[PDB]
């Protein structure tokens, strides 16, 4: 059993969706390292079966300036998926995309 | 292009530092762990304080929604910076604990 904060990591990123920044937190959660996040694709994490909702999703938070993503499966760093849900906004100066990012599970493989 | 300089913060609702990412070092100058703890009010120009409180209190109001504001940021050199803080609350809904502030710092123009 995890408490709120452990289970919650922000990311950054630019508006073609790569990482610019990720907390430290998704390394005890994911695996990752921040700093072999950056310049990769949030779509290169999505599961198969939530790339077109993901889709959607963006869409709606580059057309609104904020969405709350549903549920969805991140490729974890060893292999397997977690569930999360995140919170985008967007940061118009668009500059960026803030991501609150909620694990809901354990990794599933 | 050329990236603009920023970096993340969290706060509480009072407005002090709970979080600071370490691309601060290279925006205003400070180790993360100089701004920690502080409220951020404590960097801010004398004359836009009160507007830098008056924020803190009202983006909580707000649904969520960004609030920005534009201010003056003693950097490590003592010299003032112009920053606009982009600022929204985030609640875990699982949860009714307090919502706190999250907030990227960006040092901008005072200028057209
Ligand atoms: O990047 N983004 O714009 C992301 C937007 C988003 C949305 F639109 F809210 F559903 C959900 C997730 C997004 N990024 N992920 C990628 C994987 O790690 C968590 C953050």
């Amino acid at each position: 059993f995890k408490g709120l904060d452990s289970k919650t990591f922000l990311s950054e990123h630019s508006m073609d969706m790569k990482f610019t920044y990720c907390d430290d937190r998704i390394t005890e959660l994911i695996g990752y390292h921040p700093e072999e996040l950056l310049g990769r694709s949030a779509y290169e994490f999505y599961h198969a079966l939530d790339s077109e909702n993901m889709t959607k999703s963006h869409q709606n938070l580059c057309t609104k300036g904020q969405v709350v993503s549903g549920q969805y499966r991140m490729l974890a760093k060893h292999g397997g998926y977690v569930w999360l849900e995140t919170q985008g906004t967007v940061i118009y100066n668009p500059q960026c995309i803030m991501c609150v990012n909620y694990v809901l599970s354990e990794i599933e493989k | 292009v050329c990236q603009p300089t920023r970096f993340i913060s969290r706060h509480n609702i009072e407005g002090i530092f709970t979080f600071v990412d370490h691309r601060c070092v290279a925006t205003v100058g400070y180790q993360p762990q100089e701004l920690l703890g502080k409220n951020i009010v404590e960097f801010c120009h004398p004359e836009d304080q009160q507007l830098l409180r008056d924020s803190f209190q009202q983006v909580v109001k707000l649904k969520g929604q960004v609030l920005s504001v534009m201010f003056r940021f003693r950097s490590k050199n003592q010299e003032w910076l112009w920053m606009r803080t982009s600022s929204f609350t985030f609640q875990n809904p699982y949860s009714d604990e307090i919502e706190y502030i999250i907030c990227t710092n960006t040092n901008v123009k005072n200028s057209s």
